[PDB]
C-alpha cells in the first residue's frame, strides 16, 4: 500500500520510542525506590526533565534541515540516545551519573525526533492522497511502541532490576539504527539539501560541542530545580514581550495558552495518574494481576484503536475545544470514581482508570495531533521556540502540580489517600472544564479570524 | 509472584515465634507485605504490615506484641511474636501487594503464601 521507505521509518521510529517509554514508564517510581526521593521531589524532577525532552525537540530540526542532513541526524541521534541509555543502567552502579544520564537522553531525543517525520514526508510526490493515511499509520507506530514499552517495561524492572531494563532500552535504540543502515539504500534519494553535499566536519564538531553543554546544562536543571523555574518564567515573561511587541499570531497566542493547560494535563499519567493507580486502584484486570505502573499503557493502546476510527470521522476551533472537554471528563472521572465508587478499604475499580485514559487519550488526539501541524497554519523559526519554551513550561508546571497529590512515605492507609487523590483531580477537572467552556466561547471570533 | 513462608509451630503462652516471607522471582523490595491470619471458623484478617518503603501497619490487638521488619538484602519479611496468647492461634498467611498501600482486606493483595500453622497453648509449668 506504501512506498518501501514508508516501513523502514515506521521500525525506526517505534524502535526509537520503545526505548523512550521504557525510561518514562519506570521513571518516577525510580526515583522513589531508588534514590530514595520524597514523592514531591520524584514529581518536580521528572517535571524538569519531561520540560527538556520536549523543549530540545526544536534542535533537530533546524539540525537536520540545514547543518548536518536529515539522514545523518537520525543516525546522531540515535546514537547519543543509545549512549544514555546505557549511561542510565551505569547509574545504578555510579548514581552521580544519573542526571547526565537523563540529560543524554533529553538531548539525543532533541536531535532525532523531528526527523523520521521529515524524512517520511520526503517519501511520496507532493500532492499524493496517501499522506494522511501514512501519517496515521505513523503515529500508530509511535503508538505501537509506547504501548509495549508501558506494559513490560515495569514488569521487566520488578523482575530482573533497573539496569536490565535501562540496557533493553539501548538495545532498542540499537537495533533501530540497524534496521535503518541495512535499509539504508531505500532512502538514498530522500533527505534534506545538507544530506547530498559532504559533510560538513565545521558543523559536525558545532554540533557535537552544543550537544555536550546541553547535556551538563540539563543536569544541572533537573538538579536544581528552582533555578529551572526562574529560567524558564524569565524566559517566558521576556519572550512574551517581545511576542507581544511584534491578529492570526493573537488567535496562535490563545491557541498555545490552550496547549499549555492540555500539557499540563498530559504530565500527569507518570506521576499523579501513575501514583493513584498504585494507591487507590485494584492491581486486578478481568482476572489477571497487573503491575499497576503498566497501568500507564492504556494511554497509547486507546490511541493505537481510536486513530484509525478517528481518521475515518468547526475544525482547528471545534476539536481543540473538544479536546479541552475531553480532558475535564477524564479528570472527573477520576474524581467521581474516588468520592462515591470505592470499595470499604479505600480502592476502586480499574475499569474507571479505563475510562479516565479513554477521555484523556481522545483529548490527546483532538489537540496535540492537531495543533502546531495547523498552527503552521496560522502562521515562524520565533513562534516554533515559543511553542517549544512554552510546552516545557508546561510540563515543568505539570509536576508542580502532580506534588499536591504527594504522599509521604509512611503513610500506609488508603483511605488516607484516596481523599487525597479526589480533591485535587476534581479541581484539575473543574478548571479544565472552565476553561473549556471559555474555548467554546471564543470559537466563533477565533474562526473569524484564520479566514 | 509466589510467597514461602516459614516460620510456624507451636509455643506455650507467653512465647515467641518469627515468621518469615520471601518471594521467588520478582524482589519483595516493591512490595507491601502484610501478614493476614484465619482463625478456626473467622474470615481471614489483617494483622500486621511494612510497604515498600517501611511505613507499618497493625491490628490494634498485637500492637505492642508483634513487629514487621525488612531484611532488603535477603529480601525477606519478618514477623516478630512476643508475648504470644491463646487467642493468636491461627493460619498465618503473608501477601504482597506492589506500592506504598497496606489495605485492610485480603482482595487488596494479589500474591498469597501457602499458610503456617500457628498454636499458642495455655501451658504454663507447674506450681
Ligand atoms: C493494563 C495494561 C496491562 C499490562 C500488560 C501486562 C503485560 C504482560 C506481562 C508479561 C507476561 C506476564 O508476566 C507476569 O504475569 C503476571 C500475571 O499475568 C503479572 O503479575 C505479577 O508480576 C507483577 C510485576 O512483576 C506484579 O506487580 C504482580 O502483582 C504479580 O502478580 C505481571 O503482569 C507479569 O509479571
Ligand atoms: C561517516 C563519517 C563519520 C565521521 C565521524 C567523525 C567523528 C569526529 C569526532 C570528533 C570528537 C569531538
Ligand atoms: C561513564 C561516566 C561515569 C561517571 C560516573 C561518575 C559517578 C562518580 C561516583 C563517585
Ligand atoms: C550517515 C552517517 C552519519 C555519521 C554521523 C555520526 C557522527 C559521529
Ligand atoms: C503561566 C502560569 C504560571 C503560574 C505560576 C504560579
Amino acid at each position: 500500500q506504501q512506498p518501501r521507505p514508508f516501513f523502514m521509518i515506521f521500525f525506526v521510529e517505534l524502535w526509537e520510542r520503545f526505548g523512550y517509554y521504557g525510561v518514562q514508564g519506570v521513571l518516577a517510581v525510580f526515583f522513589v525506590k531508588q534514590l530514595g526521593f520524597s514523592q514531591e521531589q520524584a514529581f518536580v524532577t521528572f517535571g524538569a526533565f519531561a520540560a527538556l525532552v520536549y523543549g530540545l525537540i526544536s534542535i533537530g530540526g533546524y539540525v537536520g534541515d540545514h547543518l548536518l542532513g536529515t539522514k545523518r541526524t537520525i543516525v546522531l541521534g540515535a546514537l547519543v540516545l543509545a549512549i544514555g541509555y546505557f549511561m542510565t543502567g551505569m547509574s545504578l552502579l555510579k548514581p552521580d551519573l544519573i542526571f547526565i544520564a537523563l540529560g543524554t537522553i533529553a538531548v539525543g531525543n532533541g536531535l532525532f525526533k523531528a526527523n523520521p517525520a521529515s524524512l517520511l514526508s520526503k517519501c511520496y510526490p507532493p500532492k499524493d492522497p496517501r499522506l494522511d493515511g501514512a501519517f496515521t499509520l505513523f503515529y500508530m507506530s509511535i503508538n505501537i511502541g509506547s504501548l509495549i514499552a508501558l506494559s513490560l517495561a515495569p514488569v521487566i524492572a520488578d523482575r530482573f532490576g533497573y539496569s536490565v531494563t535501562y540496557n533493553l532500552c539501548g538495545a532498542g535504540l540499537i537495533i533501530a539504527l540497524l534496521v535503518y543502515i541495512a535499509c539504508r539504500g531505500m532512502v538514498k534519494d530522500i533527505g534534506s539539501e545538507p544530506d547530498f553535499r559532504p559533510m560538513s566536519f565545521s558543523k559536525l564538531l558545532y554540533v557535537l560541542l552544543g550537544s555536550v553543554v546541553m547535556i551538563f546544562v540539563c543536569a544541572w536543571l533537573m538538579h536544581n530545580v528552582e533555578v529551572a523555574n526562574l529560567v524558564l518564567i524569565v524566559l517566558s515573561i521576556v519572550v512574551t514581550i517581545i511576542f507581544f511587541r511584534q491578529n492570526k499570531m493573537f488567535v496562535a497566542f490563545v491557541l498555545m495558552l490552550e496547549a499549555v493547560v492540555f500539557y499540563i494535563l498530559y504530565a500527569q499519567m507518570p506521576t499523579s495518574l501513575n501514583f493513584f493507580a498504585i494507591n487507590n486502584v485494584h492491581h486486578e484486570i478481568l482476572g489477571f494481576s497487573i503491575n499497576p505502573v503498566s497501568f500507564q499503557a492504556l494511554n497509547p493502546f486507546w490511541v493505537v484503536l481510536a486513530s484509525p476510527i478517528l481518521a475515518g470521522i468547526l475544525s482547528m476551533p471545534m476539536k481543540f475545544t473538544l479536546g479541552m472537554f475531553m480532558c475535564s471528563l477524564g479528570f472527573l472521572t477520576a474524581a467521581a470514581a474516588g468520592m462515591w465508587f470505592a470499595d470499604a478499604q479505600g480502592l476502586t475499580s480499574p475499569w474507571f482508570i479505563v475510562l479516565v485514559y479513554l477521555f484523556q487519550s481522545l483529548g490527546e488526539l483532538f489537540i496535540s495531533a492537531l495543533g502546531l501541524a495547523m498552527i503552521a497554519a496560522l502562521v515562524m523559526g520565533f513562534i516554533l521556540g515559543m511553542w517549544f519554551l512554552t510546552q516545557a513550561a508546561a510540563f515543568l508546571l505539570g509536576g508542580y502540580v502532580a506534588t499536591f497529590t504527594a504522599v509521604p512515605d509512611n503513610i500506609t492507609d488508603p483511605l488516607e489517600t484516596l481523599p487525597v487523590y479526589t480533591n485535587v483531580f476534581g479541581k484539575i477537572g473543574l478548571v479544565t472544564l472552565g476553561v473549556a467552556v471559555v474555548m467554546l466561547l471564543m470559537v466563533p471570533w477565533l474562526k473569524r479570524m484564520i479566514a | 509472584v509466589q510467597l514461602v513462608e516459614s516460620g510456624g509451630g507451636l509455643v506455650q503462652a507467653g512465647g515467641s515465634l518469627r515468621l518469615s516471607c520471601a518471594a521467588s522471582g520478582p524482589t519483595l523490595s516493591n512490595y507491601a507485605v502484610g501478614w493476614f491470619r484465619q482463625a478456626p471458623g473467622k474470615e481471614r484478617e489483617f494483622v500486621a504490615g511494612i510497604n515498600w518503603s517501611s511505613g507499618l501497619r497493625y491490628k490494634d490487638v498485637v500492637k505492642g506484641r508483634f513487629t514487621v521488619s525488612r531484611d532488603n538484602v535477603k529480601d525477606t519479611v519478618y514477623l516478630q511474636m512476643n508475648s504470644l496468647k491463646p487467642e493468636d492461634t491461627a493460619v498465618y498467611y503473608c501477601a504482597a501487594r506492589f506500592g506504598g498501600m497496606l489495605p485492610l482486606q485480603p482482595s487488596g493483595y494479589a500474591n498469597w503464601g501457602q499458610g503456617t500453622q500457628v498454636t499458642v497453648s495455655s501451658h504454663h509449668h507447674h506450681h
